[PDB]
């Protein structure tokens, strides 16, 4: 197990692998966090979240 | 939904459902965003003009969340074919946009591989609707949730009577009561990861419901992310 087949690569979402490291990304209505890892809501009601 | 759970308070806020014209519920959808749902393309053949009802777990009282939305264009996949529901997939623009509030809500679309080799990987996803509570009852006047296994590809081939193309995909149970049924039909097939649930099918069709051997058959959504995208821009 390497890279996004290791825990996702550490993801909280998409994990690619671009060039031999892992490369995370979010869904639409978020954006990557500063650890680069992280996905933070932009707005209210984010997609795939359960209200409240 | 034959077994599972109601859902509760703001779990299932992504679930729309195809009301007719006498207000009932005959097929259910997906949020996507603020102006799309997600559905089957064979739901489009059951009624002439329905409308989308978001915000409702229970049929029989007023919750405070429910928004009914009339459709301003239906987005039918034109390689869907009667005979073998390949292609059971369609998108809906609403005239209005879907307000999100509590139990309102969409799920998120995730990307093709990462969903096929990580989403689709996990043990379960969760099927949801407003169906039957077994294959010869009546539709539940409450929203149901019911966690699916995902279930082996071949092991499936061998179990059905029908053709299962690249655009589907079964779960569900061997023998075990717990299945979709009738009238969930275009509902939610959402996988969790990490809190955060992913749409991963379209509820399409099974032989009967919950039967011993059978099992639920879905659209393979991440086969049309491309699709759904182009069909979301127009
Ligand atoms: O979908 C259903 C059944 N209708 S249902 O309303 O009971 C129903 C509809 C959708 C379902 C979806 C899942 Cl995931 C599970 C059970 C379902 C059960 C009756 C027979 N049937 C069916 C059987 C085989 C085939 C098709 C069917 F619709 C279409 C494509 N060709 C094969
Ligand atoms: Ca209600
Ligand atoms: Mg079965």
């Amino acid at each position: 197990r390497k890279l996004c087949s290791l825990d996702n690569g550490d993801c909280d979402q998409f994990c690619h692998e671009e060039q031999n490291s892992v490369v995370c990304s979010c869904a639409r209505g978020y954006t990557l966090a500063d650890n680069g890892k992280a996905c933070i809501p932009t707005g209210p009601y984010p997609c795939g979240k359960q209200t409240l | 939904i034959v077994g599972g759970q109601e859902c509760k308070d703001g779990e299932c806020p992504w679930q729309a459902l195809l009301i007719n014209e006498e207000n009932e519920g005959f097929c259910g959808g997906t949020i996507l965003s603020e102006f799309y749902i997600l559905t089957a393309a064979h739901c489009l053949y059951q009624a002439k003009r329905f409308k989308v009802r978001v915000g409702d777990r229970n049929t029989e009282q007023e919750e405070g969340g429910e928004a009914v939305h009339e459709v301003e264009v239906v987005i039918k996949h034109n390689r869907f074919t009667k005979e073998t529901y390949d292609f059971d997939i369609a998108v809906l623009r609403l005239k209005t946009p879907i307000t999100f509030r509590m139990n309102v809500a969409p799920a998120c679309l995730p990307e093709r591989d990462w969903a096929e080799s990580t989403l689709m990987t996990q043990k379960t996803g969760i099927v949801s609707g407003f169906g039957r509570t077994h294959e010869k009852g009546r539709q539940s006047t409450r929203l149901k949730m019911l966690e699916v296994p995902y279930v082996d590809r071949n092991s499936c081939k061998l179990s059905s009577s029908f053709i299962i193309t690249q655009n589907m995909f079964c779960a569900g149970y061997d023998t075990k009561q717990e299945d979709a049924c009738q009238g969930d039909s275009g509902g939610p097939h959402v996988t969790r990861f990490k809190d955060t649930y992913f749409v991963t099918g379209i509820v399409s069709w099974g032989e009967g419901c919950a039967r011993k051997g059978k099992y639920g058959i879905y659209t393979k959504v991440t086969a049309f992310l491309k699709w759904i995208d182009r069909s979301m821009k127009t």
